[PDB]
């Protein structure tokens, strides 16, 4: 739930 | 070669307002959130601020040190991130880091500022050129789990920082393969599979507790022979 994208 | 570069820091009276800015290129930044990091000699890192994206109305968190003095914004169309400082302390002194992606795989030079839960690290570890060595991270609160997504970051001489692995586990962007993370009796856990001499740097570990971080104390990893 913090910035997961890749 | 992403870079972010911050301006803005100076020299600066206790109850002052200056604000940073921080300009990004070579990666979508409108795509990822943006934080503030500050580096201090007494304090270590600590995480100041996060901006989220366009879709989330940009959505910001504080730390409780900076709340309702700080300000964190950016605009995206100039790929900038900036911190208006209110209210300025001595204990607001230190070097400022935009930082981002993954979640805290590139980082600025820094800007300097001069007013005028416990992450726990091994304060240091010592290895030589070709061993396994495992740095570790333990959180106050109990089991370091996925749910709290550990981030490790390098801080080589002058402050040259670079994120090594975010999300537990997954390695940032040319990152060498020598750096893994892991969860080994719910700690975080940073392995150099094979240490070299240019890994002798400072190792901060980060927690993510459902809306914030805390950055651990960091290790002093020496590589002797
Ligand atoms: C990142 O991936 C994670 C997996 O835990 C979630 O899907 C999360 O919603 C994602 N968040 C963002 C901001 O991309």
């Amino acid at each position: 739930a913090p910035d997961t994208r890749p | 070669q992403v870079q972010l570069q911050e301006s803005g820091g100076g020299l600066v009276q206790p109850g002052g307002s200056m604000k940073l800015s921080c300009v990004a290129s070579g990666f979508t930044f409108s795509n990822y959130w943006m934080n503030w990091v500050r580096q201090s000699p007494e304090k270590g890192l600590e995480w100041v601020a996060e901006i989220r994206l366009k879709s989330n109305n940009y959505a910001t968190h504080y730390a409780e040190s900076v709340k309702g003095r700080f300000t964190i914004s950016r605009d995206d169309s100039k790929s900038s991130v900036y911190l208006q400082m209110n209210n300025l302390r001595a204990e607001d002194t230190g070097i400022y880091y935009c930082t981002g992606v993954g979640q805290f795989a590139y980082w600025g030079q820094g800007t300097t500022v001069t007013v005028s839960i416990v992450v726990t690290q091994e304060s240091a570890l010592t290895t030589s050129p070709g061993e396994t060595v495992t740095l570790t991270c333990r959180s106050s609160t109990g089991a370091v789990t996925t749910s709290n997504y550990a981030n490790w970051v390098q801080e080589k001489p002058d402050h040259l920082f670079t994120g090594l692995i975010g999300g537990t586990n997954n390695r940032a962007p040319g990152v060498p393969a020598r750096f893994s993370g892991s969860l080994i009796g719910d700690k975080a856990a940073l392995t150099i599979t094979g240490a070299q001499t240019e890994d002798e740097a400072i190792y901060f570990c980060a927690l993510w507790y459902s809306n914030h971080w805390v950055f651990g104390g960091g290790t002093k990893l020496t590589v002797l022979g």
